[PDB]
RNA sequence: GGACGCGACCGAAAUGGUGAAGGACGGGUCCAGUGCGAAACACGCACUGUUGAGUAGAGUGUGAGCUCCGUAACUGGUCGCGUC
């Protein structure tokens, strides 16, 4: 029943500022102490902000302070977090969680949202480039053969990628996007098959990239030679 | 001064049924303030235990915590399959609050060698004036594996970058993808594009290469 | 000897003034900690702490007691005198 809805994440370039919003439901943040956490692609957790119930005293992270502003309207059963001045490492997924009643969780955050993702960058918003993983010439190592597709140069994340519009998973690895030194991610989707059907079996690789409005569907063919 | 909250170990491998746990060390008191908590790829933390050692209503009673001192630890009577995930530890003693770095728990299992596939850049993105060329190293483990990159049996350095699967939910093993990135010049200039992998798994050094021109 | 009556002295409940005492005279308040109120701070309650706190009070008590100077009910005591 008890249930947070972050959102308002997107992209921002540094120096500009983004305002994200907690919808409660389920209970009345009014009796809670509410708190913004956050986690940067690939590591921990680190605590932001909180906001106290009756007083509505405010607690910042040194990391933040003087540019962060935690508050609540009660109104909407909804808190914020305004954030101003930001910086490349403000880029993290930011989840909002209750701080549980005292006498039955103590002073654990028994329930979190699922995140939004704010990145922060002077990169513009831009489509990846697909190209094809080409099964090689040869047909053996695993018994089997490799082909997949290369995601490049796309911006923000995130990127989706399904093969054959999700009637193919068995053996697909659909690796972590990586941050190119352009400012650009860049990734790749991988499926192992049997290379006695190269050429019978047909490969697509479905890739979604909702920021940019660009949704590609690439057939990859063993290469001509 | 901001309390420290220095957890380990930083990651754990373990098989399914093993007793493991993890700590957490204050800088200074915190009471019993501390909070333990579980996060899957991609998932929010959920809560496991408060005040040091509570069990949080719901969850499975093989997850205890104890408190000696300011060394605090999250213990793991017996893992099981779905318990294999990173553990958060924290503190609430006082603003601003800290959460441990984390430890990752991963399952253990046979030694497998990684199956190797290189892959040229395409035509399509040659005539885009970069070339990128791609080398998989699939369903090993351990994690630990060595990729390098030659051209013309030249090492590279600093033109590649990597990127790791999460331990698959079937074998529990690991896929890695390795990326040489030229500009299509100086990718034109040479013929040989090879990648060595080196896995304990493997018998010896294995390498995977193509002849620019042929195919 | 005793009783009644008057006076003095002592004693005395009560009471006004006075000035030293700080926690072993207390209460109030503040502070620290812990728990509770949907509640980490702020607000309220409960519990704990004076090797937590001014005897210049920092009290919409400086309250009780005491030190010291008075008024004083009267059941008291003693002495003198008058009378029986
Ligand atoms: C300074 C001070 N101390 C007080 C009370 C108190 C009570 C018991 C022991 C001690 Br020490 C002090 C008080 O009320 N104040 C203003
Ligand atoms: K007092
Ligand atoms: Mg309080």
């Amino acid at each position: 029943e008890v249930q947070l809805v972050e959102s308002g994440g997107g992209l921002v370039q540094p120096g500009g500022s983004l305002r994200l919003s907690c919808a409660a439901s389920g209970f009345y943040i009014s009796y809670s102490s509410i708190h913004w956490v956050r986690q940067a692609p690939g590591k921990g957790l680190e605590w932001v902000a909180s906001i106290s119930p009756y007083s509505g005293s405010t607690y910042y992270a040194d990391s933040v302070k003087g540019r962060f502003t935690i508050s609540a309207d009660t109104s909407k059963n909804t808190a914020y977090l305004q954030m101003n001045s930001l910086r490349a490492e403000d880029t993290a997924v930011y989840y909002c969680a209750r701080q549980g009643y005292r006498r039955r969780s103590g002073r654990g955050f028994d329930y979190w949202g699922q995140g939004t993702l704010v990145t922060v960058s002077s990169a513009s918003t831009k489509g990846p480039s697909v190209f094809p993983l080409a099964p090689s010439s040869k047909s053996t190592s695993g018994g089997t053969a490799a082909l997949g597709c290369l995601v490049k140069d796309y911006f923000p994340e995130p990127v989706t990628v399904s093969w054959n519009s999700g009637a193919l998973t068995s053996g697909v690895h659909t690796f972590p996007a990586v941050l190119q030194s352009s400012g650009l991610y860049s990734l790749s989707s991988v499926v192992t098959v049997p290379s006695s059907s190269l050429g019978t079996q047909t490969y697509i690789c479905n890739v979604n990239h909702k920021p940019s409005n660009t949704k590609v569907d690439k057939k990859v063919e063993p290469k001509s030679c | 001064s901001d309390i420290q909250m220095t957890q380990s170990p930083s990651s754990l491998s373990a098989s399914v049924g093993d007793r493991v746990t993890i700590t957490c060390r204050a800088s200074q008191s915190v009471s019993s303030a501390v909070a333990w908590y579980q996060q899957k790829p991609g998932k929010a933390p959920k809560l496991l235990i408060y005040s040091a050692s509570s069990l949080y209503s719901g969850v499975p009673s093989r997850f205890s915590g104890s408190r000696s001192g300011t060394d605090f630890t999250l213990t793991i009577s017996s893992l099981q399959p779905e318990d294999f995930a990173t553990y958060y530890c924290q503190q609430s003693y006082s603003f601003p609050s800290t959460f441990g770095q984390g430890t990752k728990v991963e399952i253990k299992r046979t030694v497998a060698a990684p199956s190797v596939f290189i892959f040229p850049p395409s035509d399509e993105q040659l005539k885009s004036g970069t070339a990128s060329v791609v080398c998989l190293l699939n369903n090993f483990y351990p994690r630990e594996a060595k990729v390098q990159w030659k051209v013309d049996n030249a090492l590279q350095s600093g033109n590649s970058q990597e990127s790791v699967t999460e331990q698959d939910s079937k074998d529990s093993t690991y896929s890695l993808s390795s990326t040489l990135t030229l500009s299509k010049a100086d990718y034109e200039k040479h013929k040989v594009y090879a990648c060595e992998v080196t896995h304990q798994g493997l018998s010896s050094p294995v390498t995977k290469s193509f002849n620019r021109g042929e195919c």
